[PDB]
């Protein structure tokens, strides 16, 4: 599995579109998140049907994450950016299912996987 | 000894009777007893045993604490002929937090379980020593029946998923001979999840009614040829279906070749066996939680998916009392198979916060074709005086 | 939950021992008795990489030298038989209690 | 192995000599030992084996208070060799508040009730697996012997009461095979309240001495012809009765067709046996409460009803001491069938409240040909330190 | 299964080698460890036995308190495979506050005198059941050897004492079949006092050597003629005397016909066995008190009474550490029959007041035609801490 | 029953799968738990047995403190089944702080060392009876295997030590027959320091491989010719060395005629295997102390010293966990005779000061020619909590 | 088992008996009672063999309650009413035996039934 983030550039104080391509494996098979680093900090995440997501608060209203699993993309898309960072595309840790969507931990076989494959990192700077 | 071929008619059940019960959780107050869960029952030529997959400690034991985790290296199949609590003297059989076990009619297989999550080994111990063993083949949780194995004609069958919990997984049924893998079979056919098969033989075959943890409140069927190794997958077309969680009797409805996609996620280990056209199944009687157990047999239910005509209902555990995991296993009588069936009676955490440990008891009953009355048979801890 | 490492600089002489501490602000300790706390890696120039979920938990092909450890609030990420390709920033990450995913400030490790 | 046929002749008892002794109930104070009651002993071919219903607990433990309850769902049948303490390593054998066992020469049988009071099963267990089962006939407190059954030529006999406590019951006598009920007698005769049967082999048939409830201090026998399955019933001559409660020795009177109609409600579990003409028997020394236990030969006590002729007494238990139930069993010498019995030492609820507890410890007894001295074997706890 | 005739020669001592060691009350700071006194050993043909009398309790346990009383009618006659301590799963085989036993080769019997004081029962229990009893015949502390019977060819003797401790009783040697006393010898000879016999098969009778508690620390020697019932005694000639309390070595003397009457009242279970004209024999290092222990051998010392050249001294109990009881038992090898012995390590009252109970500790040793070193192996209870 | 030969081939080992997991430690927190070390595993033909040397006492136990002690004549040999934890039930089967272990296929052989330090006894105890012994030699602490012995065609090999600790000693192979000495061989060829041998039947011979605690931290090699009693000796060629102290794999060097002299002071129990060319062999992680415990095949590695090539790794013990002694034991399977190894879990003093007591838990591992994943099965007791 | 209450009605503040007839069960196998409702407030009990009787205290020396065991008939003679009430006649819930009749419920196997059968009433005013 190999994922590659794109899109990343100069923005100005605009919209942004990253891309996350995943190679090797299926996107559908995979909760995605995005984390940036300017440390790590988690941004946001889509779900493996790509209907359901969770942002960072300090991103909600502005960016909006979706995913095509048929194309194995995942998506950013980032308006009235004011998040300069190198933005990573992981796959991995699935949420608790009891808040709506992801794994479920209660039962008797609870698994987990962390963000096992990240990607090289697309730069945006704002 | 001969191998086992379980070559005799199922005789006729009209209910289940009393077999056994541990009362481990309340000799356990006054005694060294084994943090145990995921119990079985599985017989010999001559008696039955009860298993369990330790936690690696007494409930009276600072290391009882945080014992809800399923998965440690510490965690062992347990050994005790039924009715023997797990006291200290309990034989450990194998590493192992996920196991199953037949007789084979001359020695003991041990299906065993163990190592890192996405990195597991089983272990296949027969006759008291380590015959074969195979990997994880898809690296998320390496997991069995939790119940005995059908070993007929020396050809023991085990069932054994890996993957992902809720979703699809790679079900494969192993064809084990003296602990020897001789065969590995994919599962096939409608089943889509399959886990904590409860198997028992079907002459010439193998039948296991199963828990689909991802669409299914119906349970799955896997049928087992155990000559050519083919491998049929279904669901019981019972409109009273076993799992939990499930929907009310009400609402519930039943597939026998899908999965009814009605609080499917999730379940818990049942069982279910075919009369004719008719299903001796048990379930929680709570639709949500693992609370009560009842049986009963559905008239139609094993052929007719909109069948919900039930009867010979047997209360096993009062709806209020805790229930857990259940399972099937078969004893030879003088001239037929009997179907007996275990329930796990799991207290503690999470849900009894009284105590810090996570343990069960059991209860066993076994089919019967005479008469039989009422009654409840819970546990009965006390967990406030633990 | 707030994720707080320390500490943030160690230096380790090759083939000896390091610790790195992680609290958190609640405890990551799930009702079905696992942590949900993994460390990662980000060696000088790479992407983060996973060494440890479920507190002790390996990743794939991970190095038996990396020991993750502890429970609820506290874990301790251990490595063994430091070597110069260990250098880098490890994080811890609580995976309990999301949205959000928090990490740690991350312990940037150097010979 | 061959079947029992218990085909020799009884031979000469001169009184009973100590044979065992449990002492569980003081080593309770410094070990996990079971609450137990109802206890009986009975013997396979080889060697004789201690049961008892356990409570679900052990002394030292949260649950073995409030045990004086004789019907709850986590009461089991013990079994230990005789002799061996019911420690946490004490096989259960099978659910039940109420039981028999014999060995037929092949396996064991163990007739075990449980369930609701109104709606108890008695779940019959042969060799290891349930083969026989029956629901509750009248409806009111299913019960058994608590005493071994009596095993001929494979065909087992076991007595069983459902119905009034101290009023009219259903008695019946079930006959078994290989855990299989062939055939069912209902109680016949002049026996007019049948409980608890200490019943001992008689070849060709079966005696059985039981406890009358109702309306007699004299002890009712039912013979069970195994044959024909005929059933005849009576009461023991002896104007020395052996229930308790019953009247002084001065002025008890018998009558060995119908009841005595002194002191008759309420009994104990007490055993007698014919020795031609004279009876053997043992019963509390206690005429109104289950303290001290004697036993002693009647002259004549088995055919004269007026017959108050004692000889060969033997105190078992001083009269101070806490008595119980006391059962015969029979065991197979080289020339001839041995008479022993066994004694419930019962302590603690509600008699004893230095305790919170009731449980029993146990002392047998074995008929013997040659000659034997005195003494006194109580349970010898002393409840003050517990 | 064919009777032991013990037909073999006794092969060469050299000596004895540790052979086994139960550190019963070392375990019973941590653990359920049964209250004992007076053990044995005795070995059916495939592995030994260590028999000892409980006090119906355990060490940690309020009924340990006054344990030092030796006849209760709670003492129990424990057996445990050789080695395994007395945990609470021990089958109590009888009740006895003095016993003996050998197995004949085909089942055990086991001799037990429990009752009054001056009205005794010996039970004689043999293959699991009461074949015979015996009431005390003089009416004062019935007793017998506390160590193995000896059996020869299914006829088993017991040398039974009873009358005055300290002055002239009588002694009889019961000749057992299969339980049943078939002939009973009155004790001939010039044996004065015989108590508490370590006999050992000497082929084609049976030598046992005995406490005289009255006017000898020389012990008495009993030959019996299984035949034909003859009996024979006499003393030990060594004048090296095996009893406690004794003279010292320089100033004692023995006589093979008589007492010596040399310290002579009071006395202590031990042993000696005859090799040619040697003797072997243990005695406490400690002349007065039962501390220490040692064996060795006495040139002449079976023959010549002025014999005091003593080899192959061995230490088994250091003479700082308490000794008690010792026995031998009989070991058929290959060739030849071993002979062995045990010591009881008593520990706590009256000696030791740090305790309120009084029980023992055992090591065991075997005669070896190898070669030996040196040591010392005590009880070990650190009873300050307990 | 026939004496075992062993003489089937090894067949393929790719690696080690579990088998097996006492959990002691854990388990003695909440039971009565012997204190043990220099664990090892033997098997009869039907099932493996776990070997212990006891210290006289249980973990919760006042005499568990100061048991770093490895010499005191409270040690005993414990035997239970492989799986059931040393409780307080487990048999003593000789007094030993060394020893070693085999069933030739008949009975149970024993080497029991005791006694004095530096006038040591073996005795040697065959079908539960004791049949030679053998007195120190040099007369410093005689000592033994400390893991199974290897018993071919009813000929016993066990190696045995006497003198320097870390000096020149005088290492003895000795051939046992049901228990007699028939043939002692003295260490012959090149290995400087031989101790604590792992022994495995390698037909027609036997092979050791031990322990150097003087020079090598290479480990040395004792080839046995059980026929002639020929003896030769060598050193693991293994650039991978698997003594613990030893140096790092990269600067580590090894030389199988010779000690290579780094850091060969003190050393391990541990263990190699050759598969043809190729080790298999396990070792702690550590290198300097007993921390973490891998298993690896070194290609060449039984016959180029200077291979370091490494396959097969498997971590059994993590590396912050405590490991100990290892030994192989080897289990003939129906085609196969297997390698199987254990691994001591030592917990305590001196190490860890969170509590008194010094004892073990053990870990168990077999040859698979299966697959297998990765894990670690450390002993897991929280001693801070204890 | 079924229980038949009659002779219920209108009474003057004088003496009016209420009559239970029982069908499909024999009267003599059960101790009876009187249930009145104006809750529940038992009234009397009349033992199996109809030879004692318990009475609520506000109806003793009032109300006397009896039986033919032959008739399967329980009587309660109602006199000085005052007790308008809805009155049931139930079988079951034996007294203690130890005060004078009932169960002997320290005997080993104890044994109880509550008032497991009802009549559907008859009315008094
Ligand atoms: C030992 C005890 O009584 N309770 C423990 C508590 O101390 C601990 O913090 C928690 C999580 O580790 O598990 C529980
Ligand atoms: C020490 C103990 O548990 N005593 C109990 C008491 O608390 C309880 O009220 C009573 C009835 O439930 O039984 C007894
Ligand atoms: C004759 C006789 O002993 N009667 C006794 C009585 O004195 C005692 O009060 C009662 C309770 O122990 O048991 C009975
Ligand atoms: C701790 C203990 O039980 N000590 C007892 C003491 O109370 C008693 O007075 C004495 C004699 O009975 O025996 C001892
Ligand atoms: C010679 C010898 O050892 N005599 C001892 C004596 O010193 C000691 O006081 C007594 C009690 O221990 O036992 C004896
Ligand atoms: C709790 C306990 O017994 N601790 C003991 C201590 O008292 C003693 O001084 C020391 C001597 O080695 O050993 C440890
Ligand atoms: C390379 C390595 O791991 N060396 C360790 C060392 O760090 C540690 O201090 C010592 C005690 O645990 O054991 C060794
Ligand atoms: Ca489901
Ligand atoms: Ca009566
Ligand atoms: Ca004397
Ligand atoms: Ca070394």
């Amino acid at each position: 599995g190999r994922l590659q983030e794109s899109g990343g550039g100069v923005v100005q104080p605009r919209s942004l579109t990253l891309s996350c391509a995943a190679s090797g494996f299926t996107l559908e098979t995979y909760t995605m998140h995005w984390v940036r680093q300017t440390g790590l900090e988690w941004v946001a995440v889509s779900s493996k049907d790509g209907n359901n997501v969770y942002y960072r608060d300090s991103v909600k209203g502005r960016f909006t994450v979706s995913r095509d699993n048929s194309k194995n993309t995942l998506f950013l898309q980032m308006n009235h950016l004011r998040d300069t960072a190198l933005y990573y595309c992981a796959r991995g840790s699935d949420p608790d299912y009891d808040k709506g969507w992801g794994a479920y931990r209660n039962t008797d076989r609870p698994s987990y996987d962390g963000l096992d494959v990240w990607g090289q990192g697309t730069t945006v700077t704002v | 000894a001969e191998y086992r071929n379980w070559s005799k008619p199922q005789c006729g059940i009209t209910g289940f009777a009393p077999f056994s019960k541990d009362n481990s959780i309340r000799l356990s107050a006054g005694g060294d007893i084994w943090v145990t869960r995921e119990p079985y029952v599985s017989c010999d030529p001559d008696k039955c045993y009860q298993f369990a997959l330790g936690q690696g400690t007494t409930i009276n034991n600072v290391h009882s604490n945080n014992t809800a985790r399923d998965r440690t290296p510490h965690r062992t199949l347990l050994m005790n002929e039924l009715g023997v609590p797990f006291h200290l003297g309990t034989k450990q059989v194998c590493i192992a937090w996920s196991s199953s076990s037949c007789h084979d009619g001359k020695a003991w297989l041990h299906v065993c379980i163990t190592g890192d999550d996405k990195n597991a080994t089983a272990s296949f111990i027969y006759n008291g020593r380590l015959v074969d063993s195979v990997v994880s083949w898809s690296k998320d949780i390496l997991r069995t029946q939790e119940s005995e194995c059908v070993c007929i004609n020396g050809t023991c069958t085990v069932v054994m998923t890996d993957g992902n919990a809720t979703g699809k997984a790679d079900t494969k049924i192993l064809f084990i001979e003296e602990g020897k893998i001789v065969h590995t079979s994919k599962l096939s056919g409608s089943a889509q999840h399959v886990e904590e098969c409860s198997c028992y033989p079907r002459y010439p075959g193998v039948r296991c009614v199963c828990r689909d943890n991802w669409k299914g409140s119906n349970r799955p069927i896997v049928d087992i040829n155990i000559k050519d190794h083919s491998i049929v997958s279904s669901y019981v077309c019972s409109g009273l279906v076993g799992d939990t969680p499930r929907k009310t009797d009400s609402s519930s409805s039943s597939h026998c070749l899908n999965p009814n996609n009605e609080k499917g996620g999730h379940g818990v280990k049942g069982w279910a066996f075919d009369d004719g056209n008719d299903v001796w199944m048990g379930r929680t009687i709570n639709e949500t939680s693992r609370l009560g157990y009842e049986t009963f047999k559905v008239v139609e239910g094993w052929s007719n998916p909109k069948s919900k005509l039930q009867i010979n209902r047997q209360v096993i555990v009062d709806r209020g009392d805790r229930s857990g995991y259940s399972g099937i296993f078969s004893v030879e009588g003088k001239s037929c198979i009997n179907r007996c069936f275990y329930v796990e009676l799991i207290r503690g955490r999470k849900e009894e916060t009284e105590v810090l440990w996570t343990s069960n008891s059991i209860v066993v009953f076994c089919g019967t074709s005479g008469t039989y009355g009422t009654g409840s048979w819970p546990d009965g801890a006390d967990l406030n005086l633990m | 939950i707030v994720m707080t490492q320390s500490p943030l600089f160690l230096s380790v002489t090759p083939g000896e021992s390091a610790s790195i501490s992680c609290r958190s602000s609640q405890s990551l300790l799930h009702s079905n008795g696992y942590n949900y706390l993994d460390w990662y890696l980000q060696k000088p120039g790479q992407s983060p990489q996973l060494l440890i979920y479920w507190g002790s938990n390996r990743a794939s092909g991970v190095s038996d030298r990396f020991s993750g450890r502890g429970s609820g609030t506290d874990f301790t990420l251990t490595i063994y038989n430091v070597e110069a390709e260990d250098v880098g920033v490890y994080y811890c990450m609580q995976a309990l209690q999301t949205p959000p995913w928090t990490f740690g400030q991350g312990t940037k490790v150097d010979i």
